[PDB]
């Protein structure tokens, strides 16, 4: 009978949409999950949606997910109060079943769920204070104290005095009464929190505005006899701007930095001003470029910019990354512009950084010497780099650092004779060449 | 104006002994709004 | 706090006697 | 002043310590009683 077929296969599809939507609910997916859920026929499946949300909450695989499930139920209760009403009936009845069973786990689950539904104004604080009064007439205090941790902020706002009275009763037991040691300590801790104020207990998924929740605050009491329409969980047979071409904005900041730089005697007070500005991580790349561009105007290198960059490095690793990235940017992209003079500035300026290890040294690996790929201007750059880097180390420490720095592409031992001829011939063209002996051996080994 | 800068203030009692370095800066010269001004020693290359 | 840095007082020094820690050299 | 400070002159005695006031009061509700156990206190 193809209407009974259609309506059954539609009911089945609705159930198997709702189940995986509930199973894929999280904070930061909740609003896409709620869209999808709203595109299912929630009203026809009202009991199917209630039973999946309860059974997921209650599966105790969750419990952590109770705040998420409560936020989903809050959204849905603004849309369709009849659904949130149904879900709150069954959850009350599940709490009272688990209390009477003495199932402490399902007490803890369902009580935490009622707590967060009250946090989201789905249900009235009356139900919480009645649950807590019932609990506190027996011990059950592990239950009562978890509940009060998870509602107790909202209870203090809405109903200070009743809550206060309960605390007085709760307080009364601890000071003048005998209790099991494990139970008491948890009981005391809640007492500690009251002085603390619950400041690890007011954080979550408030993803409806206090007027966009159409605030159907359902006034249940946990001693009604209620309905819970399990039967709606059967199958049945329903016969029913401007583009920016100008950096002038960045030009302002450029003049502010350059002006900070031209003031400030010594170097060590200029680092103070620059670090004082607290530059956002985005810009701390370019500020370096301003520094060096300025250093190229000075017509001669100065220890100033060296000690400046050194005092700037050691403060924060973002400046490490800054100078490294700018080293690659300079050597790779930007060298082709500079005349042989400004190269005399750059060579020493990076020499002081490398020889004292601030750079660090292995970042020299970018350099590769080939007739095919090199810049003669860049060649001069290397010349000044090592000719500065020697004078501080003295060609002694140089060989040790290099030999321990595993520079490969620059110092080929693997083969390619002609390249080794270019390397050795090059360092002998610098006027040093004493780094090339190990390669000279490989010449005779190749021949 | 060569006097704005900032002046290293470090540790009167110790700087008689170690040369502690520059641990602090006393304000060199003042203003209503700060702005900044360049100072000569920056515009003349060092002897070295 | 005045730790022994600064001036005995700022009167004849013409400055503001404003002292501030140096972010530059620490580690 | 006499301990850490070498060669003091014309210095006075600071008065040192006080009891560490525990005073606790309620400005919030007028109908809270006068004597009430404030959640700040420890549970005993």
């Amino acid at each position: 009978d193809e209407d009974i077929k259609f309506q059954r296969e539609n009911w089945e599809m609705i159930r198997s949409h709702v189940s995986p939507i509930i199973s894929n609910l999280t904070m930061d997916n909740l609003q896409e999950s709620h869209r999808d859920l709203f595109q299912v026929n929630i009203l026809i499946g009202r009991n199917i949606i209630c039973k999946n949300v309860v059974d997921f909450t209650l599966n105790k695989q969750n419990g952590r997910l109770i705040p998420a499930l409560s936020a989903l139920i809050a959204l849905l209760n603004s849309d369709i109060p009849d659904i949130g009403e149904t879900l709150a009936k069954e959850l009350m009845l599940m709490f009272v079943q688990q209390f009477n069973r003495k199932d402490y786990v399902s007490c803890g689950n369902i009580l935490q769920c009622l707590s967060i539904l009250f946090l989201y104004d789905v249900i009235h604080e009356i139900v919480i204070l009645q649950i807590l009064l019932l609990l506190l007439e027996k011990n059950s205090l592990r239950l009562v104290i978890a509940v009060m941790k998870i509602c107790g902020w909202k209870l203090a706002l809405v109903s200070k005095k009743t809550h206060d009275m309960i605390w007085e009763k709760l307080r009364y037991i601890l000071q003048t009464q005998e209790l099991s040691s494990t139970l008491r300590e948890s009981l005391e801790t809640l007492f500690e929190i009251r002085q603390k104020d619950y400041k690890s207990g007011s954080q979550g998924l408030f993803i409806l505005d206090p007027t966009s929740y159409t605030v159907h605050t359902h006034s249940y009491i946990v001693s009604d006899e209620d309905e819970a329409n399990k039967e709606l969980g059967n199958f049945e047979k329903c016969e029913n701007q401007i583009y920016d071409m100008t950096s002038t904005n960045d030009v302002e900041f450029k003049k502010k930095i350059y002006l900070v730089l031209k003031s400030s005697l010594s170097g060590d007070e200029a680092a103070h001003k620059l670090l004082k500005l607290k530059i956002a991580n985005n810009l701390k790349k370019s500020v370096v470029d301003i520094i060096i561009k300025s250093s190229l105007q000075e017509s001669t290198f100065s220890k100033f910019y060296s000690i400046l960059s050194e005092r700037m490095i050691t403060f924060h690793r973002s400046w490490q990354t800054a100078y490294n990235e700018t080293f690659e940017q300079n050597y790779t992209q930007d060298i082709e512009d500079y005349e042989t003079d400004q190269l005399r500035i750059l060579g020493k300026f990076w020499g002081h950084l490398i020889s004292y290890e601030f750079l660090p040294m292995d970042c020299l690996k970018i350099i590769k010497l080939t007739e095919e790929e090199s810049c003669p201007q860049g060649r001069i750059f290397i010349k000044f780099l090592f000719q500065e880097l020697v004078n501080e180390l003295g060609l002694d420490e140089l060989q040790l650092r290099l030999n321990s720095s595993k520079l490969d592409g620059m110092f080929p031992l693997e083969g390619d004779a002609e390249h080794i001829r270019y390397s050795i011939n090059f360092f002998t063209a610098i006027g040093l060449g004493l780094l090339t002996e190990d390669m000279r051996s490989r010449l005779t080994i190749i021949q | 104006s060569a006097s704005h800068i900032l002046i290293p203030a470090s540790d009167l009692s110790w700087s008689k002994q170690t040369d502690t370095g520059i641990t602090h800066f006393r304000a060199g010269m003042t203003h209503e709004d700060e702005k900044l001004i360049p100072t000569i020693f920056r515009y003349i290359t060092t002897w070295e | 706090s005045y730790n022994g840095i600064g001036l005995k007082s700022a009167k004849g020094s013409s400055t503001s006697g404003h002292v501030q820690r140096s972010l530059a050299s620490n580690n | 002043p006499h301990l850490y400070n070498s060669r003091p002159r014309s210095v006075r005695i600071p008065w040192y310590n006080n009891p560490v006031s525990c005073i606790i009061q309620n400005d919030e509700e007028y109908d809270t009683p006068a004597l009430f156990f404030d959640p700040s206190l420890n549970p005993i």
